[PDB]
């Protein structure tokens, strides 16, 4: 089997798919079960009628995922639905490759039950586990559209790479040299999308009535509505009542989805019966956390603290070079004006003398690590890197994940 | 036509640099005072004498306003308290203004044209002295 | 405050180009302008510009194709160093002049 | 921002910080109370300001108008933004600019010939 | 207008401090033991970095009944004992044999699974890691991590140098108007207008 | 008297009271050391040199200038 499978092991969806195909499929990673006792599939949870009461029970933790029950169990509906996902199957997997993605700090515990999990029982011959910050290099590998932004302005792999990847989890600021991270100066920042969902459901529970009670709408909220201030906080205060979106609650009886409408477009003519909910400070100020913690009350230090602290642990000949290269990933990136707002907050703090440029990719960032992903067992390096299983036999469980595919090697 | 160069920008951290040798000169002095600046599209530090530092000492200028730097005449003007401070107090006496746009240094020139005898007055009375 | 809206933008300080001369009696003296107007350092602004020109030009006619460039200042190890010191040298050149 | 004054404090200068002070205005509608900013507690301390009289304090100009004791009442809202009109004559734009001081020159008729250049 | 002259007392008056003061009103006054108690006995300050810390997993945890056990978790991350810490700070399973069937019968629709099985030591360890319904507090506590290896995933990688960058931003606490910071009286909290202050002044005000 | 001054001593609490310091003026063609007197170690307090200065000294009333 040459082509290998390509899947993305997060905390709010996984995303696997074939080497072969362009885009991954996407599937989430966790178990709802609704009040009454009914308990969905990850993938059907979008199907049921009533997302008033639903409870969330996912394997992954914060840090990690503890249990393999129930991931191993998401893998098998996964993998294993020939039905569920067009065109893809597997009978077996004896022959086929995987290439897994998981965190950069993970426990090494954990990662002997995920390579003894995944080489004993889905019988893999040979498996690459890496974080996606190790990847990014290889995205010179192939020619691909990617949008560059200069803050200043008003082997195919690279060496100098740093690698900003913001997630549901955490965001994490991992700088990459000679295609190896650099684990002295990862940085963690602890916001990510599940503040911004819960300061979204305190900020509508003072707001309005408490929405905490569903976590989906104010997240289909969170996705569609919101945006970052391109300029400041002030500058967007006081277009905020010349800048305001009005969301209308699905009603389980008819729409399951809510639908935004802007007052300037009449392309809505329609009316319901159904109350209209006023979105104008929320707009701006959630995404705002991330450069400005004082809005959310938490201390935490800001993600450009966190950046220059990331530059201040590298050698003073590498901080010039990484800041001429940032990729960014994940789902949080997707928020319109971030990039710039980011490009310019962090230009800002920088000497004249160094130049700092940023390049998001074009639709989104997730879609692009897995391409890119799946673009890295394309490369001879591939080859290599590759550990066969009949190594994996000879050597302890222990061994594979400490030395080669372990943080505490690289320190 | 005559060619201006001026640093502008907010001061980050001003230090004094004072020298241990006396030189018989002097009782007390410094050699040279650094002062830092910063604007919106980069920040640059910058090392001084002390008799344009001593006009900054007038213009009692603290960490976080504006300044205003020439290099031809040397004199040191203060515009005023960084927009972003402003927030700090309730009720505040000083002027806000944003940070100014350019990297740092600016290389300008000043085509103004003026009649002769308007260079006949400001031959008459002069502008310059503190004298009472 | 109306009449003090921007004026250095096209105003001329006028006082430093000493068309302001009558005040020059106070303090100074003739003999002292004469010395101190025959003593002036100029031409050897001009020979520290031409000993560091050669190093200037023997890195842009060499590496200065891709110095200067963003392509190759993109990432490398010995390139960006050569253009820092380029761009660095080029500051001391108009420095000396102005 | 205007209102009664019934509370002021204001403290020495400390290792802590320079200057440390709270006033508190108020007003019928709402009553809050703000931290000074230094040169308002010299504005404070310049002139002797007693609690209990209507004061306006005006934050772009930095200076206190006084509008009499608590004679008046509180009208509402502490900040209000208001625009202020002045009819200004020609000459009496002509004849400050001429002078270090030409308002005073308006009033005492030395104003002595301005020149047509000013003009 | 400014008198020249101003009558001043030798003991009283000091150039240094300057104090200018004019059904039932009642000053107000905590009945709690553990708040008179705990005046008595006595760059944010820790306590209030405790309190960040635990409105920070609130907010950050997604469910009602996930909500009691994080203060443990995140007790269990700072090092400070949990019972103490909890008490002292006012905030604000997953799996079943029966449910994992029930999944088995939502993929159970489409699988193609080969059985095969020998037993091997191999076996039982995958056995075990297959089977582990222990939480990551467990996992913290084992001593299979090493202390070193705790150290450099949690404590080495927030950033030690830098508080703080970006200037500070104080916005009003129901709308975040920062055209008027007008500070509250008794629980000093800062309001933006009128309409603000009245409906701060119900629920939001817990000192009054 | 005009030249360039190399180095410039003045002792102050080795002894006391104007203790002769002495400075040295170059001039291109020509260096030369001078003694200093007292009333010049008070006129040279007033327009402090550093030396690494060219000054000029006038022969009849013993006044400094800088160029
Ligand atoms: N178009 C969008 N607008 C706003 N947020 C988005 C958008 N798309 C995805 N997200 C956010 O990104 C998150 C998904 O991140 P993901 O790529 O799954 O990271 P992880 O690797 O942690 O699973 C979701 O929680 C969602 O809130
Ligand atoms: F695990 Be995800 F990338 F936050
Ligand atoms: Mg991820
Ligand atoms: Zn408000
Ligand atoms: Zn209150």
């Amino acid at each position: 089997e040459t082509p290998p499978i390509v899947i993305d092991n997060g905390s709010y969806e996984i995303k696997f798919g074939p080497s072969t195909n362009k885009k991954p499929f996407r599937a989430l990673n966790a178990l709802a079960k609704d009040k009454f006792g009914t308990s969905y599939l990850s993938n059907h949870i979008k199907n049921i009628k009533d997302i008033s009461s639903i409870t969330f029970r996912r394997p992954h933790e914060l840090g990690q995922l503890t249990l393999w029950e129930l991931e191993s169990c998401i893998w098998d509906y996964c993998l294993f639905n020939p039905s569920e996902f067009d065109g893809f199957d597997l009978k077996e997997g004896k022959g086929h490759h995987l290439v897994a993605s998981e965190s950069c700090m993970t426990l090494p515990e954990l990662s002997k039950h995920a390579d003894q999990v995944i080489f004993e029982e889905y019988e893999f011959d040979s498996l690459f586990k890496s974080p996606v910050a190790v990847f990014v290099p290889f995205t010179k590998s192939y020619k691909g559209e990617m949008r560059t932004i200069s803050g200043k302005d008003e082997s195919d792999y690279h060496d100098f790479q740093l690698v900003i990847d913001s997630g549901f989890n955490c965001t994490w600021i991992i700088p990459v040299l000679k295609g190896i991270p650099y684990y002295k100066a990862v940085k963690k920042l602890d916001i990510g999308g599940r503040f911004l969902t819960g300061l979204l459901k305190e900020t509508l529970s003072f707001r309005h009535y408490n929405m905490m009670d569903e976590t989906i709408l104010v997240n289909n909220i969170k996705e569609q509505c919101l945006f970052v201030s391109p300029v400041s906080y002030f500058d967007s205060f006081k277009t905020k009542d010349k800048h305001a979106l009005e969301y209308v609650l699905p009603d389980f009886q008819t729409s399951f989805l809510g639908y935004v409408r802007n007052p300037r477009k009449e392309n809505v003519p329609l009316p319901e019966d159904a109350q209209i909910i006023t979105l104008t400070d929320e707009l701006f100020t959630i995404p705002e956390t991330f450069f400005h913690p004082e809005i959310s009350q938490i201390t935490k230090p800001g993600i450009v603290e966190a950046i220059l602290e990331s530059l201040s642990m590298l050698p003073e000949i590498v901080r010039p070079l990484m800041v001429g290269n940032i990729v960014c990933t994940g789902g949080n990136f997707n928020l319109p004006n971030f990039a710039q707002r980011l490009a310019a907050e962090l230009q800002r703090q920088l000497p004249t003398d160094w130049t700092c440029h940023v390049s998001v990719p074009e639709g989104d960032c997730a879609l692009f690590g897995w391409e890119v992903m799946s673009q890295f067992a394309k490369t001879d390096s591939y080859r290599k890197a590759r550990v066969t299983r009949e190594e994996y036999y000879e050597h302890g469980p222990d061994w594979c994940t400490k030395h080669r595919f372990g943080y505490q090697n690289w320190i | 036509k005559e060619t201006k160069e001026v640093y502008e920008g907010e001061v980050t951290e001003l230090t004094p640099e004072d020298a241990e040798n006396p030189l018989g000169g002097y009782g007390k002095t410094i050699s040279h005072v650094i002062v830092g600046l910063k604007s919106a599209k980069g920040t640059k530090t910058l090392r001084l004498d002390p008799t344009i530092y001593e006009s900054i000492q007038r213009e009692k200028v603290s960490i976080g306003d504006v300044i205003y730097i020439e290099a031809n005449t040397g004199a040191v003007k203060r515009v005023g308290r960084s927009d972003a401070y402003a927030t700090e107090f309730d009720l505040e006496t000083e002027e806000y203004v944003p940070l100014p746009k350019g990297e740092v240094h600016k290389k300008k020139e000043i085509v103004q044209d003026v009649t002769l005898h308007d260079l006949d007055v400001a031959n008459a009375r002069p502008q310059g002295g503190q004298d009472v | 405050k109306l009449f003090k809206k921007n004026n250095q933008v096209n105003r001329v300080d006028l006082d430093f180009l000493n068309l302001v001369f009558t005040l020059n009696d106070k303090d100074l003296t003739s003999y002292h302008a004469e010395e101190i107007s025959k003593l002036t350092c100029v031409k050897n602004f001009v020979e520290e510009v031409n000993k560091l020109r050669e190093t200037n030009k023997q890195l842009q006619e060499e590496f200065g194709e891709a110095s200067f460039l963003n392509f190759q200042d993109a990432n490398q190890y010995f390139k960006y160093s050569n253009k820092q010191k380029l761009e660095g040298t080029v500051d001391m050149l108009n420095f000396l002049k102005m | 921002i205007e209102g009664e004054v019934v509370e002021i404090q204001i403290d020495r200068s400390i290792t802590g910080g320079h200057k440390q002070g709270k006033l508190t205005i108020k007003t019928t509608d709402m009553e809050t109370i703000y931290e000074l900013g230094n040169k308002m507690i010299d504005g404070l301390t310049k002139e002797k300001v007693l609690a209990g009289d209507v004061i306006s304090i005006d934050k772009a100009s930095g200076k206190i108008t006084k509008l009499g004791r608590s004679v008046q009442c509180p009208e509402g809202e502490l900040q209000k933004r208001k625009t202020v009109v002045h009819t200004v004559s020609l000459h009496e734009i002509d004849v400050i600019n001429s002078r270090t001081q030409g308002f005073l020159a308006l009033f005492t008729g030395d104003t002595g010939e301005i020149r047509s250049e000013v003009r | 207008m400014k008198a020249l002259v101003e009558e001043i007392d030798k003991k009283t008056y000091n150039p240094d401090i300057y104090f200018t003061s004019l059904s039932r009103p009642v000053k107000r006054i905590n009945y709690s033991l553990a708040d008179l108690e705990a005046r008595l006995y006595t760059r944010y300050t820790q306590q209030e970095i405790l309190q960040s810390d635990r409105r920070f997993m609130e907010l950050n945890t997604e469910n009602f009944s996930d909500l009691p056990n994080v203060p443990t978790l995140l007790s269990d991350l700072t090092g400070v004992p949990r019972d103490r810490i909890e008490s002292t700070t006012k905030p604000i399973w997953v799996l079943k044999p029966e449910t994992l069937r029930e999944i088995q019968l939502s993929y159970k629709s489409t699988k193609l699974p080969k059985p095969k099985r020998k037993n091997t030591n191999r076996i039982v360890a995958l056995k075990k890691v297959l089977s582990s319904k222990r939480n990551l507090h467990s996992f913290l506590d084992s001593a299979l991590l090493n202390l070193m290896d705790k150290n450099v995933i949690y404590h080495n990688v927030y950033n030690k140098r830098y508080f703080k960058v970006l200037p500070l931003i104080t916005t009003c606490s129901i709308c975040g108007g920062y055209d008027s910071i007008s500070s509250c009286v008794n629980c000093g909290n800062k309001i933006c207008s009128v309409s603000c202050f009245k409906l701060h002044n119900e629920t939001r005000c817990r000192n009054r």
